RNA sequence: ACCAUGGUGACCACGGGUGACGGGGAAUCAGGGUUCGAUUCCGGAGAGGGAGCCUGAGAAACGGCUACCACAUCCAAGGAAGGCAGCAGGCGCGCAAAUUACCCACUCCCGACCCGGGGAGGUAGUGACGAAAAAUAACAAUACAGGACUCUUUCGAGGCCCUGUAAUUGGAAUGAGUCCACUUUAAAUCCUUCCGCGAGGAUCCAUUGGAGGGCAAGUCUGGUGCCAGCAGCCGCGGUAAUUCC
């Protein structure tokens, strides 16, 4: 059939629950500006690749 | 053409005046057959009783059953459907409950691929529809 | 004592009043701001009376503490200091007695005594024995 | 009915378009060099920047000697010559336009304390100007955004109270002095 | 009462509707405008719906009266007493709104009055309606990565700055919180002031929406296969989904 009325919830009564583990947390408000203040403007990137964004792979 | 004299402002005033009958969203809002029309009657959210899961079939690409049920308020009460506007979320809603049903998006439009739904219900017994998805909340005991 | 001074400003004497008003500022470094009867009795060493007739009060100490400031006062004699004066400021060391009962007794009182006439006898005995 | 005040306004503006990639890159940049904790406040400082280029470019469209381009707009130019802003030689209705954005910033606090040598590391001026420890002439203030004037710029010291110029010092020196002598001498 | 036949109207009369109290004003912002204004100020109106009055300088008064209509209370059943669109509170209607608190100390008002009264009004509690400030960490010594400053050189590595790893520490750093005393205030509580405690995952724990395009940000991995669902708009899903979970 092609999902009449009935398995509502579907996908997600099945999918596997990998556990949302834990690190160390961020950094709140002005610190956290800091921290990225440094990331995308002080270091200057040596290499090269038409400049990809930040969260490349 | 048009009229300008320093004289005309009678013709002037009288030409806009009815020619603003003609654009919607100014009709819809002065002539009040359209807010003696909406089921809401001039508001944002109203609570109604469920007497219906049913399941409308998507519009023409797309092919899929949207959730729906089929809501009779208890203001001034009257039979509109709505949206369950999550995954899970038509399970935690069953007969005769009583839900706070929203507007859907685009004033009084049908939004997406839902053939003539025009609400969405949020906080089914009085705990919040994003409380029951995200587990903070739950149904009475 | 060792580090708490005692400036003021604004003197004005008034024998409309028979007091003489001024305003207060108390600086201390790092002490925690003075007490009212520690710092009346430091004016009755500046204007020269014995520390009964000065009323201090209204201070308010600034952010980061050293300069507070308040109103204060000295009048001419203590039967001045009865007559024209609000009477909490009276009591705030003690010479006058303000404890009664409280404003919900007082207002169910007097409308108990309003539905009732003429009976001097109970006009007065309206509700005293329920204790 | 009540003695209540009534009166408030809104200090800042939210941009126009969002997420457009330049603003938001460049106005960073201002968030970083001069040490700020969010956006907002460089909407407050681009809102105080707007009403005083909105008001001087007023006093441009006025004929000259007109009386109260004259009052007006000395009042303003006295108003931030002595902020320390706009120097005092240079003084006429055309050159507050080129004053930017930057230098606003530049008269904090926040940043006065920060290039004087009371402190490194212009975060570090937030961690001791919140932190109570820097005053004004006989004033401590933990306001980061206080706008020093030029006159009281020569008083930024620390205060009396505080560590840096006084003493009782503060309960991890006091719990130095415990942890040794709290079981033995 | 006796006469005359007039008055108004397409320059919108007359009638109807109004989610119509009017205004000062508010939101908006190139100019022209558009929308809102029950709401603290001024004016009007009305105390359940109509009507008639008394007193008084002033009322067609309603925390005055008389009657009718509507709702509703006690009763020993003969009769009595009603009017919160005043302050709190309750029920109900609803998407939708506060404590049955303390006091006349302030601003003023009333009276025979320096003295009494005032749910006017002031103070607290509830308050993410809204508006203003403003924490959730900063310096270090290694340290691992970058820099026009080092050799007579793409020798060899740095004695020098910026950053993140990952740290190990530290100390005249401090707060939120806790708690004496002052101060505050009519009495207090806040706020400010100040002893004493109070930070190594500062675990004393920042979230809410997003990551195809508009529109800042991933074709990373797992699962489901036009199903479940997402998606304001275009669109994404039919067995490798940059959009679902």
């Amino acid at each position: 059939v092609h999902g009449s009325l009935a398995r509502a919830g579907k996908v997600r009564g099945q999918t596997p629950k990998v556990a949302k583990q834990e690190k160390k947390k961020k950094k709140t408000g002005r610190a956290k500006r800091r921290m990225q203040y440094n990331r995308r403007f002080v270091n200057v990137v040596p290499t090269f690749g038409k400049k990809k964004g930040p969260n490349a792979n | 053409g048009k009229c300008r004299g320093l004289r005309t402002a009678r013709k002037l005033r009288s030409h806009r005046r009815d020619q603003k009958w003609h654009d919607k969203q100014y009709k819809k809002a002065h002539l009040g057959t359209a807010l003696k029309a909406n089921p809401f009657g001039g508001a944002s959210h109203a609570k109604g009783i469920v007497l219906e899961k049913v399941g409308v079939e998507a519009k023409q690409p797309n092919s899929a059953i949207r959730k729906c049920v089929r809501v009779q308020l208890i203001k001034n009460g009257k039979k509109i459907t709505a949206f369950v506007p999550n995954d899970g979320c038509l399970n935690f809603i069953e007969e005769n409950d009583e839900v706070l049903v929203a507007g859907f998006g685009r004033k009084g439009h049908a939004v997406g691929d839902i053939p003539g739904v025009r609400f969405k219900v949020v906080k089914v017994a009085n705990v919040s529809l994003l409380a029951l998805y995200k587990g903070k909340k739950e149904r009475p005991r | 004592n060792d580090t708490v001074t005692i400036r003021t400003r604004k003197f004005m004497t008034n024998r409309l009043l028979q007091r003489k008003q001024m305003v207060i500022d108390v600086l201390h470094p790092g002490k925690a701001t003075v007490p009212k009867t520690e710092i009346r009795e430091k004016l009755a060493k500046m204007y020269k009376t014995t520390p009964d007739v000065i009323f201090v009060f209204g201070f308010r100490t600034h952010f980061g503490g050293g300069k507070t400031t308040g109103f204060g006062m000295i009048y001419d004699s203590l039967d001045y200091a009865k007559k024209n004066e609000p009477k909490h400021r009276l009591a705030r060391h003690g010479l006058y007695e303000k404890k009664k009962t409280s404003r919900k007794q007082r207002k169910e009182r007097k409308n108990r005594m309003k539905k009732v006439r003429g009976t001097a006898k109970a006009n007065v005995g309206a509700g005293k024995k329920p204790k | 009915p009540v003695a209540r005040s009534w009166v408030c306004r809104k200090t800042y503006v939210t941009p126009r378009r969002p997420f457009e990639k330049s603003r938001l890159d460049q106005e960073l940049k201002l968030i970083g060099e001069y040490g700020l904790r969010n956006k907002r406040e460089v909407w407050r400082v681009k809102f105080t920047l707007a009403k005083i280029r909105k008001a001087a470019r007023e006093l441009l469209t006025l004929d000259e000697k007109d009386p109260r381009r004259l009052f007006e707009g000395n009042a303003l130019l006295r108003r931030l010559v002595r902020i320390g802003v706009l120097d005092e030689g240079k003084m006429k209705l055309d050159y507050i336009l080129g004053l930017k954005i930057e230098d606003f910033l530049e008269r904090r606090l926040q940043t006065q304390v920060f290039k004087l040598g009371l402190a490194k590391s212009i975060h570090h001026a937030r961690v001791l100007i919140r932190q109570r420890h820097i005053r004004v002439r006989k004033q401590v203030v933990n306001i980061p955004s206080f706008i020093v004037r030029l006159d009281s710029q020569k008083h930024i010291d620390f205060s009396l109270r505080s560590p840096y110029g006084g003493g009782r010092p503060g309960r991890v020196k006091r719990k130095n002095a415990k942890k040794g002598q709290g079981g033995a001498g």
